[PDB]
């Protein structure tokens, strides 16, 4: 009757975390007061059949009791006599993740930060270009009232000019500074990507270990790793 | 020799926020620096300035230099221009006020430009307040140019009006009931406990009054029945006062009325006042003082001076001010939705093979079959232009109906790269149609999901990020969801419809069975529990019943198939005139699970007709939070939110500070802006108020920034030297001297006491202040206000504990279960920065046991606490400091049980000189640890206090009693259960690492264990406490 897919009385909650990443079939059962595909209550006393039941809509569609019923999923993973040496080969499999995890995490945080500076970056720029064309305005601005009284080519003009001519030279200055950072927001860019790039490819290595470790963990009949 | 003798090559020796600097790099800007100051001449005079200086005096002296310059009959009169620059954010801003010193300007670059001042509307063009509390410019808006932003401005502000005009219509007594709003208790039915205490409905009270000298006070200290208003209160001490052997009971009872309305009651040494006729002992400080055993210190305030104190709100208006060619139920197709192209995904080429877009179609939780387009244009440049197909008539699509999807890569290497989500129907309940151009959000760090439904609903506003372009069925006429009109016919038409059927089929005979209330038994049953479509179909066929347990509504809307538009127009008409429901049962309504607007609307009008602004204070950082999952900017929950703001100025302050607090989140980022900027045009003087707090946060932010980063690897001498030389500097004088602690705006904040400030010993340098409170009466109340501003830990899931350990105190205290807990002051205001409040006479156990250490290397003898609490304790006080401590010890190992909340040691639990015992850095909450377990194990030194310093504590009447406590006070929150999953479950959005989803939520359940019998559960709790313990937990139960 055990069935291989029938797991007793496993929790409710844990039934949706053994489903965890599943595309499937699985059992539960107050005991005054149940097949998950969608929960439903089974009666044995739910609408001619216990274990049968299940073999009876193994392979046919339960449409017949309702519009919305038109894989076991519970392999023991059998694929190793020492219950230590399968542990301490699991617990080394296990000895992974809690590495893979790290890796994981630690981009998780360089993503974030990498990308919170990116837009401090990104805003900085804008914060240059609004400056930028102050300072055009500004030596703009001269010219109108610079040239206007221009009568004399006497003293006056020249001493002017040459303060005038910071101007050119500061703008100048900022230009290059917001330039030089724009080549640090693409040497960001690049490095956020590679992030993303690490990030997918620890990703899913990750998913495989854990599964696999809680499989062998699951496996054996008695939190030490 | 130890490892093998094998070396590691690889091995080698080698939070964010946008910057509160002065300047865009810098921190802190030089004590002189040089300001390049622009004129209109064309002459970039440079100059040279303080770094708190005020614009006056830049204008001032700018004005010296330029008579020497070139041009100078051009320049007008000083008065007749104004200074602007471009600032950390990049927005050019004018300088209204010339007040402003240098360094509080965040200048993006150290420059002024001068320019004569346009716009005559200077005072609506200084708005910049608004900006400025609100933590980005109101400019930023108006440039926002999406219909739904730009609607929302104009038309929230119906709100506002109506609020306005309610604080006005009664003014003065009304403004002041706004801006000080009576602090008082849900119900006035004092606890028996708490009736005990006082003798036959009797308290002292002390009044105060300062007279002719206006120098001295003078007490009139006397006994009053609990019950007694203020009015009452207010003529006791008018009666005592001016009692004589000249004045006649006749004489004096006339003079009584003349003198009586003048007057009004105020808390001494907090701007806490009485202006609502409750009984006294409704008020919070009456039932605090009574529980503490204090003498109430109220003061008599002159009418006339307190409304002198309130000033006028003068709310302004701000500048800002078809056909329906064809309905849904009329367009005949199945849902057709065209993926176009992905651009800027990154994945390693060797490491995925393939990469596919998968998307579903949801209500929260799903309406039909997911389907993924093929597994295609794998490597680069995806361009798979698949239209897909949902089986799903586009009639049956539901109002709240959302696209959701993301991008995946691939023998099970399935993983999602990216997800969105998009609303069906436009905010005017359009039905989407044509190209639509959509920014995928990163994945979280927690989900293995493909899919993410939970996922905030629109575009990440972050361009820079893989665009997914997409194109809408176009029906030849833009669609439109029907009228509520339209729906109720085809509700009433498929219920007439019913009737004539014969047979039975799995979904609905008549007759409604007794033996069937299996409803009232399911109603009971807690949100989490898993309901099967067996009893899905059951509830949905005794719809009807229903009606009569309005508890049921909520079990009852998860039964609905939500696909069938004929289940869903009846539901509709059910909600529409359904019973009004308990505010705790309406909450429910509010969050991700129930995404319908009919159904919301309904349960605003629960919190409408039924929410007391008391306990709406207790549940508002819920609520803000569920605002995330609302569909729409525009909402009647905001609004209900927003009328509640501005019709009461505490709950309006908590209201800004927790939408402040989420802006750093890119999320909520636009919808809680725009909800600031209706708030703050229209709160009214308090702006001013908040803008003080802000620029007082945004100081300590920058300072303890350099402590964090440039000052780390500094003696802590060289740190507070440092940290006093800067809190002396004018603009820290100024910037926090006077203000409102945003802990409790009640507390007046004043003249920082520098004496008395420091750094504390924790590595993320959190600084403890120390500030002078100027209420007139000072003494009575205390003298020096005290809160830990902390840097670098993320407070929001602290906050989160302390309100569910406030919630429980309630339970218990209202259920007659005297267990005292100490749910201490705790404010998120930012990313991962906040105030603690500071409880004074605490200490840590580990504290207590290295005062009482004696010569050295043993164990510290267990019985130091014990010997500890003795000698603070001497006396018949003795007895009572242990009940204390015994009833504190007991609440807490309930709660941080049912929590889980972080392992206790004697770094983490306080005790206070008095007897209470409190817990402090909860951290996680449950049990994260795992990538059922007892927090708190009471030690030895906890069972001795418990026993009074017996041998042998286990088996002692003592412990008996205590043991007692605990079953009904875990009972006592067993029975609420309810509240305390929907309290977690709305705060799913707050982006927390434990709440990532439902299933985080769930060890509540397994810990309340609300799987079995109460009296199970007892067994059960009993269980995990021997376990834990090791022993003296067994063989007991009721009556």
């Amino acid at each position: 009757q055990d069935a291989e897919w029938y797991w007793g009385d496993i929790s409710r909650e844990e039934v949706n975390e053994k489903l965890r990443d599943t595309a499937t079939f699985l059992v539960r059962d107050t005991k005054m007061h149940t097949l998950t595909l969608k929960l439903i209550k089974i009666f044995h006393r739910f609408s001619t059949f216990v274990v049968e039941l299940i073999n009876h809509y193994r392979n046919e569609s339960l449409a017949q009791y309702n519009p919305k019923l038109d894989y076991p999923v519970s392999k023991y993973q059998q694929d190793e006599d020492n219950i230590e040496a399968v542990g301490k080969k699991l617990h080394e499999y296990n000895t992974q993740f809690q590495e893979k995890s790290r890796e994981y995490d630690r981009l998780y945080e360089e993503y974030t930060r990498t990308s919170q500076e990116i837009q401090m970056k990104r805003t900085a720029i804008e914060a240059f270009n609004e400056t930028i064309k102050i300072f055009e305005e500004q030596c703009q601005t001269q010219e109108r009232y610079s040239k206007e009284y221009i009568e004399k080519f006497e003293k006056e003009i020249q001493r002017i000019m040459h303060n005038y001519d910071k101007l050119k030279s500061r703008i100048s200055e900022i230009i290059d500074s917001r330039r030089r950072l724009e080549e640090d927001l693409k040497k960001q860019a690049a490095e956020y990507r590679e992030i993303d790039k690490r990030m997918n490819s620890i990703k899913p290595d990750l998913i495989q270990l854990r599964k696999t470790r809680d499989q062998y963990l699951m496996w054996l009949t008695q939190n030490e790793w | 020799s130890y490892y093998h003798h094998h070396h590691h090559h690889d091995y080698d020796i080698p939070p964010p926020r946008p910057s509160s600097g002065e300047l865009w790099g810098i921190h802190l800007m030089p004590p002189r620096i040089l300001v390049e100051c622009l004129l209109p001449n064309g002459m970039i005079v440079t100059l040279e300035c303080l770094r708190e200086a005020t614009l006056i005096t830049i204008k001032h002296e700018l004005f010296k230099e330029a008579r020497k310059y070139p041009l100078h009959q051009l320049l007008q009169d000083e008065s007749s221009y104004i200074f602007v620059s471009v600032t950390q954010e990049a927005e050019r801003e004018e300088f209204f006020d010339e007040t402003r010193r240098l360094c509080d300007l965040r200048l993006f670059q150290p420059f002024l430009k001068v320019i004569e001042p346009v716009g005559n509307r200077e005072e609506k063009i200084l708005n910049r307040e608004i900006g400025f509390a609100i933590g980005m410019p109101v400019c930023e808006f108006d440039m926002v140019k999406d219909p739904e932003v730009q609607d929302f401005r104009r038309n929230i502000l119906n709100v506002c009006k109506e609020a306005v005009d309610l604080r006005d219509l009664n003014s003065p007594h009304s403004r002041a009931m706004y801006v000080y709003p009576p602090n008082v208790e849900s119900s006035p039915e004092l606890p028996k406990h708490i009736y005990n205490k006082l003798d036959k409905g009797q308290i002292i009270v002390v009044i105060w009054v300062i007279v002719s000298p206006n120098n001295d006070k003078q007490k009139y200290t006397l006994k009053i029945n609990h019950d007694c208003v203020p009015e009452q209160v207010i003529a006791e001490a008018i009666r005592k006062k001016t009692r004589s052997m000249l004045l006649s009971s006749e004489q004096l009872k006339l003079c009584v009325l003349e003198y009586q309305g003048k007057y009004i009651l105020k808390v001494c040494g907090c701007d806490e006042y009485f202006l609502e006729k409750y009984p006294l002992s409704q008020y919070k400080y009456i039932r605090s003082c009574i529980m503490l055993g204090r003498m109430p210190n109220l003061m008599l305030m002159a009418k006339e001076s307190l409304y002198s104190q309130l000033p006028m709100d003068c709310f302004t208006m701000p500048s800002y001010s078809e056909t329906s060619t064809k309905s849904l139920w009329v367009i005949n197709s199945a849902l057709r939705i065209k993926i176009l192209c992905a651009t800027y995904v990154n994945v390693n080429i060797r490491d995925i093979d393939k990469i596919y877009v998968r998307t579903g179609i949801y209500h929260g939780g799903e309406p039909l079959c997911d389907n993924v387009n093929t597994q295609r244009v794998p490597c680069s440049n995806p361009r798979w232009n698949e239209w897909l197909n949902y089986d799903i008539y586009i009639p049956d699509l539901p109002r709240a109906a959302r696209l959701c999807l993301s991008i995946c890569s691939v023998k099970e290497e399935h993983c999602p790269l990216a997800w969105g989500n998009i609303n069906l129907f436009d905010y005017t309940d359009t039905l989407v149609s044509g190209k639509m151009a959509l920014n995928l959000w990163p994945v979280p760090h927690g989900l293995e999901d493909l899919l993410n439904p939970i996922g905030v609903t629109g575009s990440n506003p972050n361009k820079e990020t893989p665009c997914l372009e997409l194109e809408f069925d176009w029906f030849s006429s833009v669609v439109k969801f029907p009228d509520m009109s339209v729906i109720e016919e085809h509700a009433n038409w498929s219920v007439s419809r019913e009737a004539g059927f014969s047979y039975s089929h799995a979904g609905l005979n008549e007759l409604r069975e007794n033996d069937k209330e299996q409803l009232k038994a399911i109603s009971t049953r807690d949100p989490l529990s898993e309901i099967t479509e067996q009893e899905k179909d059951f509830l949905w066929s005794h719809r009807h019943y229903c009606v009569t347990i309005p508890e049921i509504l909520p079990k009852l809307l998860l039964s609905v198939k939500w696909n069938s538009r004929d289940e869903v127009a009846q539901m509709y008409c059910l909600v529409k005139d359904w019973p009004p429901i308990k505010p705790e049962q309406a909450m429910e309504l509010l969050d991700c699970n129930y995404p319908d607007p009919m159904v919301r609307g309904f349960a605003v009008r629960c919190l409408e007709k039924y929410l007391t602004d008391d306990k709406l204070s207790q549940y508002l950082i819920q609520l803000v939070q569920v605002l995330k999952y609302e569909q729409y900017l525009d909402n009647l929950l905001v609004r209900f939110l927003l009328k509640k703001a501005l019709t009461n100025q505490r709950i309006g302050h908590f209201f800004f500070w927790h939408l402040k607090s989420e802006m750093h989140n890119k999320t909520v980022s636009q919808r809680f802006g725009l909800l600031l900027e209706s708030y703050c045009r229209a709160c009214g003087m308090y702006l001013k108020h908040l803008n003080r707090q802000v620029e007082a946060m945004e100081k300590l932010i920058n300072l303890t920034d350099i402590l964090k980063q440039e000052k780390k690897d500094e003696t802590q001498k060289v740190q507070m030297k440092f940290l006093v030389e800067q809190m002396r500097r004018p603009d820290f004088m100024d910037a926090l001297q006077g203000f409102l602690s945003p802990l409790n705006p009640a507390h007046q904040l004043g003249n920082l006491r520098l004496e008395e400030c420091r750094i504390m010993s924790s590595a993320k340098r959190p600084l403890w202040l120390n500030w002078e409170n100027p209420d007139i009466m000072s003494e009575l109340l205390f003298q020096n206000n005290e809160i830990i501003f902390k840097n670098g830990d993320d407070l929001r899931q602290d906050m989160l504990t302390l309100q569910i350990i406030r919630i429980m105190e309630n339970i218990w205290q209202n259920q007659g279960l005297d267990l005292r807990m100490l749910p201490y002051g705790c404010l998120s205001i930012g990313d991962c920065v906040g105030l603690i409040e500071v409880v004074r006479n605490s200490h840590t156990i580990m504290q207590i046991q290295c005062k009482g250490g004696l010569k050295g290397a043993l164990q510290f003898n267990s019985h130091t606490l014990h010997q500890w609490l003795k000698d603070k304790n001497k006396g018949e006080i003795y007895d009572a400091a242990i009940d204390l401590f015994t009833r504190s010890c007991a609440g807490y190992c309930v709660a941080t049980f049912i929590l889980g909340i972080g392992d206790r040691h004697n770094s983490n639990i306080m005790v206070k000189d008095d007897g209470q015992l409190f817990h402090i850095d909860f951290g996680h909450f449950l049990d994260h640890k795992k990538k059922e377990r007892v927090p708190f194990v009471l030690t030895q030194d906890f069972l001795i206090v418990i026993s009074k310093g017996a041998q042998e504590c286990t088996k002692t009447r003592e412990f008996e009693r205590f043991q007692e406590m605990c079953y009904k006070a875990y009972l006592a929150i067993r029975q609420h259960a309810n509240l305390f999953i929907n309290l977690f479950s709305m705060m799913l959005g707050s982006g927390m690492p434990e709440l990532q989803s439902f299933d985080d939520i769930a060890y509540i359940r397994k810990t309340l264990a609300l799987d079995k019998t109460e009296q199970e559960a007892l067994e059960y709790f009993m269980k995990q406490m021997n376990d834990a313990h090791h022993g003296g937990w067994t063989t007991k139960m009721d009556w």
